[PDB]
């Protein structure tokens, strides 16, 4: 049963079946979202979405939190950008305490407790969206999807939105053809959405390791491949 | 992230400071019945050559608490104070009783006091405004 | 009514939302085992992730809570990671206001009086999940010590929990140097019990000695797995 | 938000329902009992365990609250454990720090006792789903027994029972009680009680039993203050219990 | 021939019943008539047809309304079933209306059963009239608080409540041609009771299976039309 | 929409300040009746006597009340509080306008949340202006609001006591008199004895339980 | 398809599936229980009256001040929940004083009306109140900014500025009738009568200086509301145009 | 039907995750009445048809002033316009008190676009109802930015809100080619924005009391144009 | 807020709060139906029309414009003893019902909607219906040829009650033109926005034959200058 009447219409109630209907809702809430994948490289992670008075080079989807790590969300715009703007002052913190990058795991955490702490009181609801984020680190590269329930593990790719079945079918497929250059990385995020196009992507050889866009030439040879 | 409680002075005075005991004639001046403090006679600018710890001690446990949100925050990040303070605030703001002075059993075992006594436990130290109405007034601000 | 609703009781004095809170330590699938040595305690999970996608570098159910006290969790992990930093504060706030450092059943204590809390206010849910505390301690030595939803902890001589934990614990019943002969014991026992030849990924160890806690890498189960193997 | 509805109300009867469904828990939970002697009282239940793999010794359902007093429950193990850790720093706060001496049974009693009522006030929490039998000794009251139910109402008792077996132990005790009791008469009178109160397996590592008595110097840590008392409380070891189940 | 009767009950689990039986077995069902909505809300809507696509339930050419109250017919099985699109104006006019409506139509074709259809709010149980509650539902029965109606095992109700069945069957026992009343009851909860009255009636079916449940097209818009906004 | 003081209901009203003033119309029956120079208020075998419904906020102001006993206490002695703490704020005591103005804020007061229940009390407030002469009556209601009356009635039988005075009163022939005004009380309260009669600087009367005006109006 | 109850309604904060916060429209329906209040601006001066509502003929229709001077130059007529009334009045008197006290300058009547809803505000963000007020404030003054002008203060927190309202039960017709007849030369004397028609139109108890007052501004006296002496004049003016 | 149960707040999600308690606020902005905004890159300009409640009452004032060199135009709630306006403006001061630097009019949007989530999500207030359009010039030139209650912002070249924003909105769509271009010649971009504002009128005309304009630019300090000022561009 | 309230449990919603008839309750006999009668000297086939609305339409019939004459009224009984005008104008008949939520019990309207059909099916003259819905989306016009309702949308209220008695009951075809423009709000309390209003008018004046300038003036007139449908509308919304 998908409904759950009678343990639906207050957060934090466990049903008798233990389920917190409410998360599971703002679950179903991120299967509405624009279909939106990422790729692990060897090197880096990959990010690609799918997606006229917007001036257009301001609309834009993907979202750096910072240099270090890159962000896409899917489902309520405006918990995404309360969620993405929490990760850009947890990273900032954490850089003006540390004097480094905020390491992918402890950012990870971060928002994993942020978006937790919405599913303990009545008074508040959980993030409608799920978020996919990662960068290169200290340790390599990571990428993580942080669900709705606050629950977040790391992945070798990752999908959400409508598109999210498929996405991940094809994304599975392509690991287990490759047990990935940026390049070729980002040739199969293309063909992936396509399967607007919008990327970036991050890697010590192709972008020092920052985060930075996939535009112009690369892009318009991404959609050739596609 | 301090020990000793820094900001511990009222940087700004006025007649009107002190709300809930106001005169109802003017409302500008104390209601010097009301404070019950012996008339007007403690006037506000007798708060004049305090002793130098009171200003620290009345707010030490305060200072703690700060600090340790302030340790929380920069290790653990924004959500565990904001746990911490959500959690303090819904005790606090359930927990009402006019009648008892003791603290609640459940704010002792968030602040880990549990096994802990001080001098405001052991020492917990009127004709007009002590009622029963008076604190369900200052609780709801009625 | 609203006993359904909130952490009341209901006619039959039963807190039905403490007893919904059980069930959802069981929403995973994932069973442990805790078994203590007599110099070491080692506590093995399950670490199921089917899922190609998945990364099982992160799957990991088990924390370490202080240097000589872990933890695993069974229950979502989104509370399993509130409880671990819950506790982390409080055992470096317990090794601070106490001088040493904190016991293992004290710190079961302090998170099962914490579950009361959220067992008796109505407006703080029960947070759903169980937590198996191991540690070395130097008074007490290897203990055990787990904390429910509802608050009640124990010592144990060994647990398993989750949805086959009888059949684990029957196994111990009928059973009832070195730490690396300790986790032999314990995977060789999870095998026989729930009946799966495991995969050098499909567990995660947690290993506390007398000095500190650890837990296994894959390269460490892959070697206890081959002596295993070799009997 | 600056006010939240009490939880505990009472019913058109005039019964306030979370006071009858806290005694109802209390029902629920296993049974425990106390007995009053001439010159001691016992407290006694069962450790039940949801495991043979759990440490009994950890099972501590009675618990000292002063050297003097004791405290034993049926219900919610959680809440009693609260309730200890309130009731030994509130004997401490409210009387050891003010008059330098432990406070007498009946106003530890009362204490808690005013500790659980508060919680049928609140519109913030459930009443405590438990009773407590606390017994102890006074320089003048003497020894004293009283149970303390989820109401906060408190009663001196002679001997009561409570939880599953209570009124079967009740019925046995008043049948069996006399007020010449020696206390070896009351712990054997207790552990035939428990026995017939007991479900399954009946042996010492199964119960757990208390006394009031005299003072135990051997239990005091130092030697040299003659003035100064042993713990009148003291947990009997399962050996001993053991050493009583075989007469 | 046999009736089946919706109660406007906590969560509207029977109209929703009712709604999936007809919707479901649209093929062996068809509209006969409208009852005096005289004791109820009025109410005027359009025709609702299976979301299948299959032929609709109402057969005529320029009947473009609903009535607020109409009965259904299943050719093949002798059975009718009243939807009820709206409340009572009063639970007190309750007996008139079943004086004035359903003893008329039973006469009118000499039904031999009728069955309530009904839903508990288990807050509303005032009377203590559940017992073993762990029972989702309840069957009672009567062949031609209060103890009238027997109810089965593996029933959560023990007795009957002051409340509209009451009400029902006692100014059902104060025509010849009936012979049995069936009571039907679900334990429910506020909320989307879609699934929960998908249950109900694979319930009361196993105590003609359904081979897959359809909605009514008008369901569609339970929730409105369409996000159709740039706030996903 | 019944069940909170912060819903309106759609055609606007607030019904739960309606249900305090139902709770007003059961509480036991107050008289107050504004003469030319003076105000005249009026109202088991077990109980003691030795320990009248009339209250003195000030020694020129009075309250009576009708409705809950305990929340009419609970406001006299927050008035009584209010009296005194003008009279030391400033030299002069409150004018009776000033006082009701008071009562009827505090009753309001207690209107402005759902956490609170409003005073199930409606008061009449009776008196003189100190150093002046025109005689004041007031009444304020659980709303807080407040108006001023040449007589009134609440509680349980206001209806028939309002419904005599209103043609047994003239609002341009008033009882000039103190025993006009009692008379005048008494025949209001016989239609259904306690009186009291206040007059300018400070001089409050109970009166004595003088059964003469009753005979009288039996007579009559 | 079924009928079942919207709870849309029931608070503050819901809205209305298409956007309406039908308390505050609960909330005007409650001052269109309030009794009526007329007011006409003219380039002379600005006229206010209202229907003194009087329960009983015991109530001293002399204490029932449903006018109130704010300032010198600011006068101010109720309708609706007296209390919420007072609470608002308490608050533009406030105001006003401060305003003097700190600019040496008396409150811009538009000023002041801003002030009172943004009191009204408070229900919202600006909470301080369980609801919005019950009453609405029609505030007539002069300054020399903009001479003579009326507001309308609606519990909703917006003003607008008024040639003529009625405002209160009746309030429909008193206010069609005002659109027929008011005009920009209407000199201050038949403003004032035709404050009065309007009132007696309305009003269904017979006009009487006993359960009406008339006020209006004039920068040579400020505010002031008439005696029943010239009220009762205007009223035999009123019947001679009759 | 369902959705009575699941609209009671803005912290209960439906079975269906939508959120109806925000999707309210949001049709909240259709019964507001229409505004047109558009902008050059020299240039941007607000059009807004004001509304008065009857024939006695004056028009109300739909369009402010942040500062200088920033202004909004409002539609919907009146309450929650007050609020923003004042707290857009709030910030534009005390950025200039504390920094002495005109405060990014993107940077203003966004500051709007925090303020507006979080009543989004906290059960005990409600969404702000009301939508936002922003214009000014500074160091990166001239800016239109649209504000919905939900929190959501965007930077435009020419859009409407308001009950029949759709007209002119669809009039703008077949025409930003022509207006970007209009740089150094406002008058050319005022009228263009009469012109799209007079698409979506209804049993109305723009006349110089419910018609309202205002401009900024580089050359061009915030001015609003209204009354006998607007006859020029009617 | 920090919490939401305990206490506050969705209250059931199968149940509607309309008005009880017997405080009485558990009767457990057959009640009193509210009698009508209409007035009977009426010459209604003198009308070639009937216009029948619920009274928040009435600001679509100016009454100086229309010359609309008062006529007798039609009175009920059951004790409550509701009653309320008829109207006439312009060879057409005019009903307003005072519905009220809170005091009119919709039995009453009902009951009043029976007597009115059962007076007008015989002789019958065109029906003209404007009323209110909350369920449709948008401005409808419903005759025997087209229901334009979507499966989801129907109407009820007292128009309700006349479009049941026009459609289907004791008496049967009828012929109408029904229009109901989107409302929210309890019966009696519904609210309209201004593109509603003007629609409705735009509408209902070529239907009825008035000169669309003036009469669209008129009604502007009516609906701004106050109305129970405007509200705060005015001042609600910029």
């Amino acid at each position: 049963t998908s409904i759950g009447t009678g343990y639906d219409l207050s957060n934090s109630v466990f049903s008798p079946d233990g389920r917190n209907f409410q998360v599971e809702y703002a679950v179903k809430a991120v299967e509405n979202g624009t279909t939106s994948i990422g790729i692990k490289c060897n090197d880096g992670v990959v990010f690609a979405v799918e997606k006229k008075l917007l001036v257009p080079q301001k609309n834009v989807k993907i979202q750096v939190v910072d240099r270090h790590i890159g962000c896409v969300y899917s489902g309520l715009i405006p918990d995404g950008r309360h969620l993405v703007n929490r990760g850009r002052e947890e990273a900032a913190s954490f850089k003006k305490l540390y004097k480094t990058p905020i390491p992918i795991p402890a950012f990870a955490d971060r928002l994993g407790q942020y978006v937790q702490a919405h599913t303990l009181y009545n008074s508040v609801r959980p993030f409608g969206v799920s978020t996919i984020f990662g960068g290169v680190d200290k340790n390599g590269a990571h990428l993580y999807m942080l669900e709705p329930s606050g629950s977040y593990w790391g992945y070798k790719g990752a999908a959400t939105g409508k598109g999210r079945q498929s996405a991940k079918a094809e994304l599975e497929k392509l690991v287990d053809h490759h047990p990935l250059s940026a390049r070729e990385a980002v040739k199969q995020a293309a063909k992936i959405i396509y399967l607007e196009l919008e990327i970036s992507w991050c890697s010590l050889s192709e972008t020092n390791g920052l985060h930075k866009f996939v535009k112009g030439d690369l892009l318009q040879e991404a959609i050739d491949f596609a | 992230m301090n020990i000793v409680p820094q900001d511990t002075f009222k940087s700004q005075v006025s007649t009107d400071q002190d709300k809930s005991v106001l005169s109802s004639a003017v409302p500008s001046l104390p209601d010097t019945l009301r404070q019950q403090e012996g008339g007007a006679v403690p006037l506000s600018t007798q708060l004049n050559d305090r002793h130098p710890l009171e200003s620290t001690l009345k707010n030490w446990e305060t200072t703690q608490r700060q600090r340790q949100m302030e340790q929380y925050r920069q290790i653990f990040g924004i959500a565990e104070p904001m746990k911490r303070t959500m959690e303090m605030e819904i005790v606090n703001r359930t927990d009402f009783n006019p009648l008892s002075t003791n603290g609640s059993i459940h704010r002792d075992i968030l602040l880990n006091k549990e096994c802990s006594i001080d001098w405001e436990d052991v020492y917990p130290g009127t004709m007009v405004g002590d009622d029963v109405h008076s604190k369900i007034e200052k609780q709801l601000g009625i | 009514g609203y006993d359904r609703h909130i952490t009341i009781f209901s006619p039959e004095g039963r807190l039905y939302q403490v007893e919904y809170a059980f069930k959802a330590t069981n929403q995973t699938n994932i069973n442990s085992l805790a078994v203590r040595g007599k110099d070491c305690t080692v506590v093995i999970s399950q670490k199921k992730v089917p899922d190609k996608l998945l990364d099982p570098t992160t799957v990991s159910y088990i924390f370490c809570i202080s240097r000589t006290i872990g933890m695993v969790v069974n229950g979502p992990i989104p509370d399993a990671r509130n409880a671990a930093l819950r506790a982390k504060a409080e055992a470096a706030e317990f090794r601070y206001k106490y001088g040493y450092d904190m016991p293992c059943d004290v710190l079961a204590k302090r998170m099962a009086n914490l579950s009361q809390i959220y067992t008796q206010r109505a407006y703080m849910r029960p947070l759903g999940v169980i937590l198996t505390f191991v540690s070395v301690d130097e008074e007490l030595g290897p203990s055990i010590y787990k904390t429910d939803p509802a608050g009640y902890y124990v010592g144990y001589k060994a647990t398993a929990t989750g949805p086959k934990q009888q059949e684990i614990t029957t196994n111990l019943e009928n059973h009832f140097e070195s730490w690396e002969k300790v986790v032999e014991f314990a995977i060789t026992h999870m095998i026989d019990a729930l009946g799966t030849e495991f995969s050098k990924n499909d567990l995660e160890v947690g290993v506390a000695t007398k000095d500190k806690f650890f837990t296994l890498s894959a390269e460490n189960i892959e070697e206890r797995l081959v002596a295993i193997a070799e009997q | 938000d600056r006010y939240s509805f009490s939880l505990t109300t009472f019913s058109p009867s005039g019964k306030l329902g979370q006071i009858d469904y806290a005694l109802t828990a209390v029902k629920q939970g296993v049974t425990s009992l106390g007995i009053k002697a001439t010159n001691g009282v016992v407290i006694a239940t069962e450790k039940k365990s949801s495991s043979p793999l759990a440490m009994s010794e950890t099972l501590s359902k009675v618990s000292l609250l002063t050297p003097d007093i004791g405290a034993v429950y049926s219900g919610m193990g959680p809440d009693y454990r609260v309730l200890v850790d309130k009731s030994r720093k509130v004997a401490h706060t409210s009387y050891k720090r003010i008059y330098g001496e432990y406070p007498p049974t009946k106003l530890l009693v009362s204490e808690v006792a005013k500790i659980m009522q508060e919680a049928t006030q609140s519109g913030g929490v459930r009443p405590f789903g438990v009773s407590l039998l606390i017994a102890g000794h006074d320089e003048f009251n003497g020894f004293s027994l009283y149970q303390v139910d989820p109401s906060g109402s408190y009663f001196p008792w002679k001997a009561t029972a409570i939880g599953k077996g209570s009124v079967a132990a009740k019925t046995f005790l008043e049948k069996r009680w006399n007020d010449e009791l020696e206390l070896e008469d009351a712990i054997h009178i207790a552990l035939l009680t428990l026995k017939e109160s007991v479900e399954g397996e009946f042996n010492g590592d199964t119960i757990e039993l208390a006394i009031i008595g005299d003072e135990n110097p051997d239990l005091l840590g130092y030697t040299g203050i003659p003035t100064d008392k042993g713990p009148r409380f003291r947990k009997l070891t399962s050996q001993e219990i053991n050493d009583r189940l075989e007469a | 021939s046999c009736l089946v009767l919706p109660l406007v009950s906590v969560g509207n689990i029977p109209q929703l019943s009712i709604d999936w039986l007809l919707n479901s077995q649209a093929n062996e069902w068809e509209y006969l008539e409208a009852l005096d909505s005289k004791y109820l809300v009025e109410f005027v809507g359009p025709l609702d047809r299976p979301e299948d696509g299959s032929d609709s339930l109402y057969k005529d050419a320029d009947m473009k309304y609903s009535s607020a109250l109409e009965v259904f017919y299943n050719k093949k099985r002798g059975l009718f079933a009243i939807q009820q699109r709206t409340p009572l104006v009063s639970v007190n006019y309750l007996n008139n209306f079943i004086v004035e409506i359903i003893l008329p139509f039973l006469s009118k074709y000499n039904i031999s059963e009728i069955c309530i259809w009904d839903s508990l709010y288990a807050m509303e149980d005032e009377n203590g009239v559940i017992v073993r509650p762990q029972e989702v539902y309840s069957l009672g029965e009567f062949y031609f608080v209060n103890n009238w109606l027997h109810f089965t095992p593996t029933s959560f109700q023990d007795k009957i409540s002051v409340d509209q069945p009451i009400f029902k069957i006692l100014f059902q026992i104060l025509p010849k041609a009936l012979r049995s009343i069936k009571y039907c009851s679900c334990l429910a909860n506020e909320g989307d009771n879609s699934l929960d009255s998908q249950q109900f009636l694979q319930w009361i079916i196993s105590q003609p299976p359904i081979v897959k449940f359809v909605r009514p097209i008008s369901w569609q818009g339970a929730y409105g039309m369409a996000d159709a906004r740039d706030k996903f | 929409y019944d069940r909170a003081l912060s819903i309106f209901s759609p055609d606007g009203h607030i019904f739960q300040v309606e249900y305090a003033l139902e709770a007003v119309k059961r509480g036991t029956c107050a008289v107050g009746v504004k003469g030319k120079n003076c105000v005249v208020l009026g109202c088991l075998k077990l109980q003691d006597t030795r320990i009248s419904k009339v209250s003195k906020i000030d020694s020129h102001v009075v309250l009576s009340f009708s409705g809950l006993n305990a929340d009419s206490r609970i406001l006299i002695e927050k008035a009584r509080v209010e009296a005194q703490s003008h009279r030391l704020t400033l030299e002069d005591p409150v004018t009776v306008e000033y006082l009701t103005r008071y009562v009827a804020g505090v009753q309001q007061r207690y209107t402005q949340s759902g956490g609170v229940r409003p005073f199930g009390v409606s008061t009449l407030i009776a008196g003189f202006d100190p150093r002046d002469d025109e005689p004041k009556l007031y009444q304020t209601e659980p709303s807080g609001i407040y108006s001023s009356w040449s007589a009134q009635t609440i509680g349980r039988n206001s209806k028939t006591v309002r419904e005599f005075l209103e043609k047994n009163y003239d609002r341009k022939e008033p009882p000039a008199t103190v025993e006009e005004c009692v008379k005048l009380t008494v025949r209001s309260l016989l239609e259904v004895i306690e009186i009291t009669v206040v007059k300018p600087d400070s001089d409050i009367v109970a009166l004595s339980s003088e059964e003469i005006n009753q005979y009288v109006t039996q007579i009559e | 398809m079924f009928l079942t109850r919207s709870e849309y309604d029931r608070g503050v904060s819901t809205f209305s599936p298409e956007g309406r916060l039908f308390q505050v429209e609960y909330s005007l329906e409650a001052i269109k229980l309030g009794s009526t209040a007329i007011g006409i601006a003219t380039k002379e001066g600005v006229v206010l009256g209202v229907e003194k509502r009087a329960t009983s003929p015991l109530l001293e229709s002399d204490s029932i001040e449903k006018i109130v001077e704010i300032d010198r130059h600011i006068g101010c007529a109720m309708s609706g929940l007296t209390a919420d009334a007072r609470s608002m009045i308490e608050h533009a008197r406030t105001a006003a004083v401060t305003h003097n006290l700190y600019y040496d300058e008396d409150i811009n009547v538009e000023s002041l009306t801003q002030s009172v809803c943004d009191l009204a505000l408070r229900f919202g963000e600006g909470r301080l109140m369980s609801r919005p007020f019950g009453v609405a404030l029609l505030i007539a003054g002069h300054d020399a900014d903009d001479g003579y002008q009326l507001f309308h203060a609606e519990p909703s927190g917006t003003f607008y500025r008024y040639n003529a309202k009625a405002i209160g039960s009746g309030s429909e017709g008193a206010q069609a009738e005002l659109l027929n007849e008011w005009h920009s030369s209407l000199t201050l004397k038949e403003a004032e009568l035709l404050v009065l028609k309007i009132l007696k139109q309305v009003m269904e108890e017979k006009l009487d200086e006993n359960n009406a007052q008339l006020s209006c501004i004039t920068k040579q006296d400020g505010f002031k509301i008439y005696d029943n002496e010239k009220t009762a004049e205007l009223i035999k003016e009123l019947k001679e145009k009759e | 039907m369902f959705r009575n149960n699941y609209d009671g707040d803005t912290v209960t999600f439906s079975p269906t995750g939508r959120l109806f308690q925000v999707e309210y606020a949001l049709e909240a902005i259709k019964q507001g009445s229409v505004t047109v905004g558009l902008r050059s890159n020299t240039h941007a300009v607000l059009v807004a048809l004001k509304r008065n409640a009857d024939e006695l009452s004056s028009y109300q004032k739909k369009i402010i002033k942040c500062d200088e060199h920033m202004g909004l135009s409002l539609a919907g709630l009146a309450p929650d316009a007050r609020v923003l306006s004042n707290y857009l403006r709030q910030q534009c001061n005390y950025s200039s008190l504390v920094f002495n630097r005109k405060l990014a009019v993107e940077r203003a949007g966004h500051l709007l676009c925090d303020k507006a989530q979080k009543n989004t999500q906290s059960y005990g207030g409600r969404p702000y109802g009301v939508g936002l359009l922003i214009i000014g010039y500074d160091k990166s030139g001239a800016h239109l930015l649209e504000f919905q209650p939900s929190g959501n912002v965007t930077e435009l070249y020419g859009t409407a809100i308001g009950a029949r924003s759709q007209g002119a909105k669809t009039y703008l769509e077949r025409t930003l080619d022509t207006f970007i271009k209009i740089d150094g010649n406002p008058d050319e971009l005022i009228k263009a924005g009469v012109e799209a504002i007079s698409q979506s009128l209804r049993d109305e005309s723009l006349t110089v009391d419910n018609l309202s304009i205002a401009i900024v630019g580089k050359d061009t300090p915030f001015t609003i144009y209204d009354g006998e000022a607007v006859a020029k561009y009617i | 807020m920090l919490f939401k309230q305990w206490n506050d449990l969705p209250e059931p919603k199968h149940l509607l709060d309309l008005p009880e008839i017997s405080k009485n309750l558990q009767s457990l006999e057959v009640c009193p139906v509210p009698k009508v009668e209409f007035p009977q000297d009426l010459d209604v086939p003198q009308y070639s029309t009937a216009v029948i609305t619920t009274k928040i339409m009435n600001p679509l019939f100016p009454k100086n414009l229309l010359q609309l004459t008062s006529i007798g009224e039609i009175k009920t009984t059951l004790v409550y003893g509701f009653s309320f005008p008829i109207y006439s104008f312009g060879k057409t008949l005019l009903f307003s019902m005072e519905e009220n939520f809170i005091s009119i019990s919709p039995i009453f309207g009902n009951m009043i909607s029976r007597s009115i059909i059962s007076q007008l099916a015989q002789f019958s003259p065109d029906i003209i219906v404007i009323g209110t819905s909350d369920k449709i989306a948008s401005m409808k016009v419903m005759t025997e040829n087209e229901c334009t309702l979507q499966p989801p949308e129907f109407i009820t209220g007292f128009i309700g009650s006349v479009l049941t008695q026009l459609i289907v009951g004791p008496s049967k075809g009828l012929k109408f033109k029904c229009l109901v423009a989107p409302s929210e709000g309890p019966n009696g309390f519904e609210k309209l926005s201004l593109s509603d209003m003007g629609s409705l008018v735009d509408l209902c004046g070529q239907w009825l034959g008035f000169e669309p300038s003036r009469y669209s003036e008129e009604c502007y007139r009516l609906w701004r200058c106050d109305s129970a449908a405007i509200g705060a509308q005015s001042g609600l919304y910029i």
